[PDB]
DNA sequence: ACCCACCAAAAA
RNA sequence: UGGUGG
């Protein structure tokens, strides 16, 4: 039941990986038939969908920024920028020469944007995380990516013991503080965006109990980072305040 | 090191979040005692409202005798400078950043703010209208310790102000500053990656990623497209930041090992050290046990991680008295510790222990040879750096505001 | 010529 | 390309 709840949470995370989930809005969910249209204007299918996706993310983006995300499709940096003009001239999105940016035209639905805001980022585990024994897998039951942050994988010793020790610290939400933030933080002070969906996630998270585990990953140097956006003892002050130990103690 | 009650760490933490975190311990508790009965109304003017409120609600729950899950926070005062001071034995740098105690003429131990101390020293000598803001000075200092030459050149120009800035740094922290100096001249123009091992076995690999700029035309106007690519570079400015950060990383892993320990593992190792454990042996433990003990020998940093590889056969290669001494230096009751690289949070009835464990680690770095051990791996040959004051470590154990 | 990690996406 | 924490 909690094992099942954990698999559901992981089910949502795996289904809302940002870029694959966005692509769905331009492939199998668009009324527009971008495959057919991209053939017409002589733009590679996978490239065109990705450019459309990048525009739904950035909304506005200068040229060096936009080619960076798409550079891996062509043998030349130049080939990418030309393809982008062909699409801008065919109204896939606009380029405004007076601000030197592309501006999105076709954006994803609001309903899909909210699921991405809730679930594209890792959540806490509601069972004890998997014991790490190799430098693959980060504690969840369905991810087996490199445990080291960014592209810095090694199979050398990176002190899994510390990750394993931090991962089993049970945490819970202080709803008294969490409610204080939503009702009164805005008049005490990126924040609105986080808080729009944070409480919904925290309630879903703790559906089976106010007890959970944050996963931890090392960067290449050995600084240790707890993974997650909405619930995290690292990161923002409105974030820090809500977390406490699940194993409370009488102080004296 | 003076100790505090569990409730007092709560008092300090609530003071910190108001916050008067640069005040001495007793002034902070004095401020608290004064506002104990009015805390909920100060939430709206506190520096960290949410954290202030959580701590205050915890204080109330404690008064009523209720259990709490709220962890108080104790932060390192300039983590990096502390580590460079300990690596180099730089007693003057240590006094900037609470690695050892600084007393004013009255003789009270003060909570020093290195950036302010150096800001004062710079106005004191520049004098007579010095056109420099305290925060422009803090940015230049902290970017320098991570190896920047461009940012102090921007705050101080490239003239006499810069000259006074480097002069001040060289009197207040000669060895720390000389070491940062040295790291710059330590890049290898042939290297694609740097690798070093920490004494607890963490392998640090730094791939050298250099900018490749493809230039592009879009409407016959030019755009520069820069992508990080693996390569080499003549100098490199990254080693001071990465080595220093690898060490505060180490301090975090090891501090969490010493605080959040498995009491049953501890008792097994204690019997194992005293020859009373039932025979158990695995051939796979030998390599790692040998490896970690070696780092202790070469560095002075005995990691409690070694408990994971000690068995009936492997204990024979280590000094059982050193293992027992380590366990005895650990807290008598374990506790969870949350860490933000150089911030530490725990239940307040363990406040005293977390400050003791941090002190011991700074002191270990101070006493031993970690810098040589790491520099040798970075530059590719055996080098030895000496302590500028080899007894600094004695005072480090007893220092007051390392965490504040 | 400053380290890392991460988020965040903009208006007739 | 701006912000978050260190």
């Amino acid at each position: 039941s909690t094992i099942e709840h954990q698999m559901h949470l992981e089910k949502l995370y795996n289904k809302n990986q940002l870029l694959p989930r966005m692509r769905q809005e331009f492939e199998e969910n668009s009324g527009i038939d971008f495959k057919a249209f991209f053939a017409h204007i002589g733009i590679d299918y996978k490239f065109g969908i990705d450019a459309m996706v990048q525009m739904a993310l950035h909304k506005r983006a200068d040229l060096p920024t936009l080619v960076g995300t798409l550079r891996h499709h062509c043998k030349s940096a130049q080939e990418v920028a030309d393809n982008l003009f062909k699409m801008a001239s065919e109204d896939c999105f606009n380029f405004d020469p007076t601000i030197d940016k592309f501006i999105v035209i076709y954006t994803i639905s609001d309903d899909v944007q909210h699921e991405l805001d809730s679930f594209q980022y890792p959540l806490p585990m509601v069972v004890r995380p998997k014991l790490l024994t190799k430098n693959y897998g980060t504690g969840y039951f369905t991810c087996n990516k490199s445990v080291i942050l960014k592209k810095n994988h090694t199979d050398d010793d990176i002190c899994l013991d510390h990750l394993n020790r931090m991962n089993k610290i049970p945490l819970s939400i202080n709803w008294d503080v969490a409610h204080m933030v939503k009702n009164e933080w805005a008049n005490l002070d990126a924040f609105q965006k986080y808080d729009r969906t944070a409480h919904e996630v925290m309630g879903l998270l703790t559906q089976e109990g106010n007890k959970f585990y944050l996963t931890h990953r090392p960067d290449k140097r050995g600084r240790t980072y707890s993974q997650g956006y909405h619930v995290n003892y690292q990161g923002t002050s409105w974030n820090k305040a809500v977390l406490e130990f699940a194993e409370k103690e009488v102080i004296d | 090191m003076q100790t505090f009650t569990a409730r007092e760490y709560l008092k300090i933490d609530i003071a910190n979040n108001y916050g008067l975190d640069k005040e001495d311990w007793d002034d902070r508790i004095a401020w608290f005692d004064k506002n104990e009965n009015n805390l909920l109304n100060l939430v709206r003017e506190a520096e960290e409202p949410a954290l202030f409120y959580a701590g205050v609600k915890a204080w109330m729950d404690v008064k009523e005798g209720k259990p709490i899950g709220y962890p108080v926070a104790l932060d390192a005062t300039s983590s990096g400078l502390q580590i460079l001071a300990c690596l180099t034995g730089d007693r003057r740098a240590a006094e900037l950043c609470n690695v050892v105690n600084y007393r004013d003429e009255s003789g009270k131990v003060k909570r020093r703010d290195a950036y302010t101390v150096i800001y004062n020293k710079m106005l004191n000598t520049l004098g007579k209208g010095a056109r420099i803001k305290r925060n422009d000075c803090k940015q230049a200092i902290m970017t320098a310790l991570y190896g920047s030459e461009a940012k102090p050149k921007e705050v101080f120009g490239e003239g006499i102000m810069l000259n006074v800035f480097e002069s001040t740094m060289n009197v207040e922290a000669p060895a720390v500053w000389e070491l940062n100096k040295f790291w710059l001249q330590c890049g290898n123009p042939e290297a694609f990656v740097y690798h070093w091992v920490m004494p607890d076995g963490f392998n640090v690999y730094i791939k050298v990623m250099v900018n490749e700029v493809e230039t592009v035309h879009f409407l016959d106007k030019p755009y520069d497209c820069v992508r990080k690519v693996q390569g080499t570079e003549e100098k490199t400015r990254m080693l001071s930041a990465n080595t220093t950060h690898s060490i505060d990383g180490l301090v975090v892993r090891e501090l969490v090992r010493r605080c959040d320990y498995d009491k049953n593992q501890i008792e097994y190792i204690k019997a194992l050290c005293n020859g009373e454990a039932e025979y158990k042996a695995s051939e796979k433990n030998y390599g790692k046990a040998m490896e970690l003990w070696g780092y202790y020998e070469k560095t002075g940093f005995l990691t409690a991680r070694i408990f994971d590889y000690l068995d009936s056969e492997t204990i024979k290669l280590v000094n059982t008295q050193d293992i027992l001494d380590l366990i005895e230096s650990m807290p008598k009751k374990p506790f969870h510790v949350l860490t933000v690289h150089d911030c530490f949070r725990c239940l307040p009835n363990y406040g005293n222990d977390i400050r003791r464990q941090y002190n011991n680690l700074l002191a270990t770095i101070a006493k031993g040879d970690l810098l040589s051990f790491i520099m040798s791996q970075v530059i590719g040959q055996e080098v030895t750096i000496g302590k500028l004051d080899p007894t600094l470590w004695e005072d480090v154990l007893e220092t007051e505001y390392a965490l504040s």
